[PDB]
């Protein structure tokens, strides 16, 4: 996921 | 909804100076943030991606910083080529968005001051038969901004005026201005003296003609 | 033949085609962005590589974004005069930590929604009335944008200033182009083209  | 807020709305910088403009997100966007430069009549150009990385071919005079909700763009050694509107944009989500872009920040670059000259163009002969006449005044190569006044037989005009400014010159920061006054043919034939006055600070120049 | 603008009567759907090819990467979207006169960029929506589409909340139900082979469209489903704007498409990409931005943009399309008929410009010469002189042409009352203006069939480019178009209170557009030439130069001619009406107009100007 985005920012993971 | 993630709101993107840019401040200030406009900023001025001398050539060789440094400006910092700000971008705030209403929620943590985890540095999924891009910056763009737009000049008039062009598509926006990507400057900075992932909050702090230089897009392809972008001058290292541009620096992006920040994290969480707070981001900044800094231009160091400002040049006339940097006169533009700058936008931040979150790339964190596509869902429940009112605008992914911030509202934009206008960057005016202060180059060497240049006083305007003024040109006036009487209407061509075949205008009057259309029922309206359009008089064109041009203010040449100037910085800083000017004000334009139209006088008809000495009286200042307050309607029928449209102005169009070229973007700051990418080499010397100067502007050019078109100012047009439109009257009915009846109004134009009812008056004699048509004057365009261009004021910069406290200094005015004028061109005038008589119908 | 792309003019760079459109005239659409209210309520008639308009479809725009993105010149940037569809995403090859999985984590990539094609986007549509508008810019209304004097205003900032307003994101309209995007399309993902799984087919899913998202719209800005104001844009929900006013547009549809679709893909056909490797081409992405925007359909304005029921245009209103408030949809008069420049429209761009733009592609982005990302991974698990970096948003790579909208790196590829198409050229803007100058869309006007209006119940008025398409109209070609009236072109009027601009002359003063001394080693240099500035002459020009007033390009008045056309619809939609754009016109192109050259001088001497494009052989005269130095000293040319073409100002940004302005939309008149009538809804028609106007602009001026001027050129500075030597006082002994032979007359200069403006060439004004308006693709939306297939009009081409030449005006020869002298002091």
């Amino acid at each position: 996921g985005k920012g993971a | 909804a993630i709101k993107m807020t840019q401040t200030p709305s406009s900023v001025s910088a001398a050539v060789g100076g440094t400006v910092t403009i700000n971008c705030q997100a209403s929620e943590d966007i985890k540095r999924y943030l891009a910056w763009y430069q737009q000049k008039p009549g062009q598509p926006p150009k990507l400057l900075i991606y992932a909050a702090s990385k230089l897009a392809s071919g972008v001058s290292s005079r541009f620096k992006g910083s920040g994290s969480g909700t707070e981001y900044t763009l800094t231009i160091s050694g400002v040049q006339c080529d940097d006169a533009a509107t700058y936008y931040c944009q979150q790339g964190y989500t596509s869902s429940n968005v009112n605008n992914a872009f911030g509202g934009g920040t206008e960057v005016v670059v202060k180059g060497d001051p240049v006083a305007p000259t003024v040109l006036i163009f009487p209407p061509a002969a075949d205008q009057v038969a259309t029922g309206t006449v359009t008089i064109v005044c041009v203010a040449n190569k100037y910085f800083p901004d000017v004000t334009v006044t139209w006088e008809v037989d000495g009286t200042t005009q307050t309607t029928g005026i449209e102005n169009s400014k070229t973007p700051q010159n990418s080499a010397d920061c100067t502007y050019n201005l078109s100012s047009t006054l439109t009257l009915t043919s009846t109004q134009y034939n009812s008056h004699k003296e048509y004057t365009c006055k261009v004021t910069q600070g406290t200094t005015s120049v004028v061109q005038s003609f008589n119908r | 033949e792309e003019s760079g603008g459109r005239l659409v009567t209210p309520g008639t759907p308009l479809t725009l085609t993105c010149t940037v090819s569809a995403c090859s990467l999985y984590h990539c979207t094609m986007n549509w962005v508008r810019q209304a006169p004097g205003k900032g960029l307003e994101w309209i929506g995007d399309i993902y590589t799984d087919g899913n589409t998202y719209y800005a909340n104001w844009a929900k139900g006013r547009f549809t974004i679709s893909k056909t082979s490797t081409t992405v469209d925007l359909k304005i489903t029921s245009p209103t005069t408030e949809d008069t704007a420049t429209y761009f498409c733009a592609r982005d990409s990302w991974d698990a930590s970096s948003y790579y931005g909208l790196d590829l943009w198409g050229q803007g399309t100058l869309v006007t929604v209006s119940s008025g008929q398409p109209k070609g410009p009236s072109v009027f010469p601009l002359a003063p009335c001394s080693s240099t002189v500035t002459l020009g042409c007033l390009v008045k009352g056309y619809l939609p944008e754009p016109v192109t203006v050259t001088w001497n069939s494009g052989t005269l480019t130095n000293g040319v200033r073409t100002f940004p178009s302005v939309r008149q209170s009538s809804g028609l557009y106007s602009l001026s182009s001027v050129v500075s030439v030597t006082s002994s130069s032979q007359p200069v001619t403006c060439n004004v083209a308006h693709p939306a009406t297939n009009t081409k107009v030449d005006k020869t100007v002298a002091p």
